[PDB]
């Protein structure tokens, strides 16, 4: 407080930046952060803000959404470290999103792809950029929950080119293959020839789908899967 | 704060001073909608959570508040983009009760995808 | 193996500039250890660890330097087994089993105390011959005899005996007296002090009477405490 009494440019800033070593009062550390932002050098501090995580990211994030920097990207890190993704990407749609989401999923984490995309669909975004980011190289991904949030939104019609390019080389993922099966259910035809030359999809899955729809197709479904008792039932 | 501001707009609903509330709101609110924003229609003090959820784009919730409010045309006008199974059953049952039937079927189109 | 209390926090990080120590004591095949976990909750590397004890009732000291050879990095947590012996200076403390400790690192020296469970001081050669037991019991002044209650115990004499034996408390004789089991037991501390005991188990009584005779009766309360712990754990 005697520091901040004056201008208190950065002296006791460096002082804490030394003392931070086993310094567990996160409030003074956040004030220290504010200082690092006075003349922005959080660059070399945001890194330890990744390490130092004994604080309350709420008023922190508020300070951030007041701290204008236009290229900060620890806010995303603390965000998904505490899962403030909803309101974060919310204000992000409010102002702008071009690559922040993208640079996050590429360098930081392609894990939360599907959930954030579902958020985008919730905020009723522009599908094109979703296509584009899908084109952007990723790491890992789980399709099941993605198409689940889809079936909530009912707007899968857009990863299908991704599946096209992907199976274009022939990834034998029963996941993506039954996803194809779903989009073909949507396509409203008879891929029994496809159903047979594709052993990759899950017949049990497509059958438990078409329970209502198409027993005349659950036939060949269970016949690929030899699900005779299910065929009976 | 948020407390000050949230309960502030809450009391503003208590005093129905919307025509200046929502206008002040455009500033750095530092508050949290959808909590007092809830309380608005919760306390039936409508027409504001209308505006709140508007400036937060809370489709359906806002449309439901239109319903309880008696607003029914712009209700479907928001449902056309909201398009949640909720939105659809809302507009269906309400508009039937609203005794509008033409637009009722016009919106009932969008549910028949679900035979349930 | 005998009873070993779960580790407890001995020195919290916030009182020690980020150093957190948890600990317990064990006795392993005639050898006493102070088993600890050191965690660095600070932002500086910690080095130059050292430890010493104040003079204490049973002459407990570390027998070697503290075996921490690498810097303990921020967020790291190591297990440290410090061998102890009872060859050190003796000063009678209150409570009798209290141990004052100083731990140093490159940041500062920190102080804490902890209580030594006396069973780690129960030696292997503590089984009195029946003849000697009777004579010693009789030799010790009757005023030295102290009575304690092991509350809510339901172990059979046999189980009592086996558990105690595992902690170097030997059953010398058992007397069945109208349903009651009377167990006569001996144990011997690292300082040579014998403690004789009569445990009375009665039918319908959920509480056992532990009667202890010692030439240094001040010790008795503490034997009772750990006797109780061994039976309840």
């Amino acid at each position: 407080e005697l520091f901040e009494s004056f201008k208190s440019f950065e002296g006791l800033f460096y002082f804490l930046g030394s003392i931070v070593n086993f310094s567990q009062d996160p409030d003074v550390h956040f004030k220290y952060i504010q200082a690092a932002c006075k003349t922005g050098q959080i660059k070399e501090v945001e890194r330890i803000c990744r390490e130092s995580n004994c604080y309350d990211p709420e008023r922190v994030k508020n300070f951030l959404k007041e701290a204008k920097l236009t290229d900060q990207l620890p806010l995303i890190i603390v965000c998904d470290r505490f899962d403030f993704v909803h309101d974060l990407v919310l204000y992000l749609y409010r102002n702008n999103l071009q690559k922040y989401i993208e640079i996050y999923v590429q360098k930081v984490n392609p894990s939360r792809l599907p959930v954030v995309i579902g958020g985008l669909l919730d905020v009723d975004c522009s599908e094109d950029v979703i296509k584009n980011l899908i084109l952007v190289v990723r790491g890992q991904f789980s399709t099941d929950e993605l198409v689940a949030e889809v079936e909530k939104r009912n707007r899968l019609k857009l990863l299908l080119p991704w599946l096209e390019a992907r199976i274009h080389e022939g990834c034998e993922e029963p996941a993506t293959h039954n996803a194809l099966a779903k989009i073909y259910i949507d396509s409203n035809n008879n891929p029994e020839r496809f159903l047979r030359e594709n052993p990759y999809y899950d017949s049990r899955v497509v059958g438990k789908y078409c329970e209502k729809r198409d027993p005349h197709l659950a036939c060949v479904a269970y016949e690929r899967g030899q699900c005779d008792l299910e065929l009976i039932n | 704060e948020s407390y000050v501001e949230t309960e502030l707009i809450f009391a503003l609903a208590k005093t129905n001073r919307l025509a200046e509330l929502e206008e002040f709101i455009n500033g750095p609110n530092n508050a949290h909608i959808q909590q007092v924003g809830d309380r608005c229609y919760d306390e039936k003090m409508y027409d504001a959570a209308k505006l709140l959820y508007n400036n937060v784009s809370n489709f359906g919730r806002l449309a439901s508040t239109l319903v309880h409010l008696g607003e029914y045309q712009a209700a479907v006008d928001g449902a056309r983009k909201a398009n949640s199974t909720r939105t659809w059953k809302e507009v269906c049952f309400a508009c039937v009760d609203g005794k509008e039937f033409r637009l009722a079927q016009m919106c009932g189109l969008h549910i028949v995808v679900h035979a349930d | 193996g005998g009873y070993v209390a779960p580790k407890a926090v001995w020195l919290p990080a916030v009182k020690a500039k980020g150093l957190e120590i948890s600990g317990t004591f064990t006795h392993r095949q005639g050898h006493i250890y102070m088993e600890m976990n050191f965690t660095n909750k600070a932002l500086q590397h910690m080095t130059d660890f050292a430890i010493q004890f104040n003079k204490n009732s049973f002459g407990v000291i570390p027998s070697t330097p503290l075996a921490i050879h690498t810097p303990l990095m921020p967020n790291q947590s190591i297990d440290v087994s410090l061998p102890l012996n009872t060859l050190g200076p003796v000063m009678k403390m209150e409570p009798l089993n209290n141990l004052q400790v100083a731990v140093k690192n490159n940041i500062d020296v920190f102080y804490f105390s902890c209580l030594i469970p006396l069973n780690v001081l129960f030696v292997e050669d503590g089984k009195m011959e029946r003849q000697v037991f009777l004579a010693t019991w009789k030799d010790i002044p009757n005023e030295n005899e102290l009575q304690f209650q092991i509350k809510e115990c339901h172990l059979n004499a046999d189980t009592v005996s086996s558990k105690l034996q595992n902690n170097n408390v030997y059953t010398i004789a058992k007397r069945n007296v109208e349903g009651q089991d009377m167990l006569y037991q001996s144990l011997k501390l690292t300082n040579g002090i014998w403690i004789l005991a009569e445990l009375r188990i009665q039918p319908g009584n959920p509480n056992y009477t532990l009667s202890l005779k010692c030439r240094a009766p001040e010790v008795s309360q503490y034997i009772y405490q750990v006797y109780d712990s061994i039976l309840k754990n």
